[PDB]
Order: structure tokens, then C-alpha cells, then sequence
């Protein structure tokens, strides 16, 4: 249910699994999630 | 409004308004009637342009005080004479009435979070006009409605200054409604005030600086 099988390509979780994983990962991943923060920091603006 | 003046409203310009106002209007109104369109055509012609910068005129009302007409008008009062004459007179009148320059202003609609308010205030100050007409808490959301006004000549880049200084939070819209030209600070016709090239004009005069740069382009 959790996995593709032995090969280990392809994965899917339940909600609580995700929420635990997310919560634990929070210290490492912090970003200004809104597209808006990167007004002049995206690729296009750099290219320009 | 004065009852005679109201009855004597001839027409509007390409903008403001023309009134007849003298004893000769009673002395020879038929004669004068023959010259209305020539006057009428001219005035749109004259007010559409201008004595300072060849630019259109606002907030000005004109009143005919006197009109001498050639003895026996032998096809003498021609459009070739009176149209330009009238134009000249307008220009002189404006000059002697102490002219000023007017500058268009936008309505600044800014949406922000409350603690970003001080930033916005400073931006307004920096731009030039630094005017905020109203601040309204947006009931139901963590946002303010900020209404201000800003001189279009100082508007270049304004929106990005906002976006950058607020770190992406909030936003601005500039809309022209009401179309109101505010008096440009300095006296329209004083030589002395300006300081050398490449320096933003001192506040006392933005009227004198504005004319010369435009004056040169005209010729």
C-alpha cells in the first residue's frame, strides 16, 4: 500500500505520515513560499 | 452667478468658458454677432495651445471688455486679422493675470500589512508629493487601504519602490479619475530660482524649471 513494491520506484503516503514528515523537515526547509517575495530574484529577472 | 454674466455665457472653450461683458455688446450686438464664430473658432484654437509652452489652459474664464471695429468694415474685419488678434489678446491676458503651471496627479491606491505602514509613509515623503488622503483598516483581513496622491512627474518607478521596500508584500494602483491639475509650486514667471543641470529642482520653483525644458523643445 505504501510503496511501488520491492523495486522502490513510485511512492505515496497517508496524510498523518506527510504531516509528521513535513513537521520534522521544517528546520531545514524555510522559504518565503509566496511567488511574490521573489519579485526581482527569479530566473527571468536574472536573465534580463 | 451674476445674472448678466450667466446670460452672457457665450460658450465653453476646448475646456473652460467664454463670457461677453461690455457696453458695446449693447451698442452693436448685431455687428458683434457677425463675428462670433470667428471668435468662437479662434478661442478653441487659442486655448488648445498656450503662451508658455504651447500647452492647453485650465481653470480660466475670459470676458470680452472691449472691441473696436473698423469704420465701414470694407471686408476689413477678416478672420485673417481677428482670429490671431484674439489669440494674442488671450495670451497677454493670461500673462498679466499671473500665470502658473499645473501638474497632473494620480490617486495612489496601496494595499499593505499594518507594520509596513511606516515604510509607505517614507516612500511618499521621498517621492515629492508625500500625500495620503486616507488610511482605512480593511475589516476582515490583515490589510490596510492607503489612499494617496502623487505627482506624475515623480511617479517613475514608484510601484517597484513599494514592492521592493515591502519585500513583496502589498501592491499599488495608479488611476486617473477627476483629472485635477494641481498648481506647480513656484511662480510661473521668475528667472532667478533655478540651479544648474542634472539637479532635481528646488521646491520653491517647479514651475520655472518646467517651462524652460518644455520651452526649448517648442523652439
Amino acid at each position: 500500500k505504501k510503496v511501488n513494491g520491492t523495486s522502490y520506484k513510485k511512492w505515496s503516503f497517508d496524510l498523518p505520515e506527510m504531516s509528521n514528515l513535513y513537521r520534522l523537515s521544517t528546520p531545514l526547509r524555510d522559504e518565503v513560499t509566496d511567488k511574490n517575495y521573489y519579485y526581482l530574484f527569479d530566473k527571468k529577472s536574472f536573465f534580463n | 452667478w451674476d445674472s448678466l454674466a450667466s446670460r452672457n455665457v457665450w460658450s465653453f472653450y476646448n475646456g473652460n468658458v467664454l463670457i461677453n461683458d461690455t457696453l458695446p455688446d449693447e451698442i452693436s450686438p448685431e455687428l458683434l454677432s457677425k463675428y462670433k464664430e470667428q471668435i468662437i473658432q479662434g478661442f478653441y484654437w487659442a486655448v488648445k495651445e498656450g503662451p508658455l509652452a504651447e500647452e492647453p489652459i485650465y481653470g480660466v474664464q475670459y470676458k470680452l471688455l472691449s472691441i473696436s471695429v473698423p469704420s465701414d468694415v470694407n471686408i476689413d474685419v477678416m478672420k485673417s486679422q481677428i482670429i490671431p488678434l484674439m489669440k494674442k489678446a488671450c495670451y497677454v491676458g493670461l500673462l498679466t493675470a499671473i500665470p502658473i503651471l499645473l501638474e497632473p496627479i494620480y490617486e495612489v491606491d496601496i494595499t499593505v500589512h499594518a507594520p509596513l505602514l511606516p515604510i509607505v509613509e517614507e516612500l511618499m515623503k521621498k517621492r515629492r508629493g508625500s500625500r495620503i488622503y486616507k488610511t482605512i483598516k480593511v475589516a476582515g483581513t490583515p490589510l490596510l487601504e492607503v489612499r494617496g496622491q502623487v505627482p506624475v512627474i515623480e511617479s517613475a518607478g514608484f510601484e517597484t519602490d513599494l514592492r521592493l521596500s515591502t519585500n513583496g508584500l502589498g501592491m499599488c494602483q495608479l488611476y486617473f479619475w477627476h483629472k485635477i491639475w494641481r498648481k506647480v509650486p513656484g511662480d510661473v514667471l521668475d528667472k532667478d530660482a533655478f540651479i544648474p543641470k542634472l539637479k532635481p529642482a528646488p521646491i520653491n520653483s517647479l514651475s520655472r524649471d518646467f517651462v524652460m525644458k518644455t520651452r526649448r523643445r517648442k523652439g
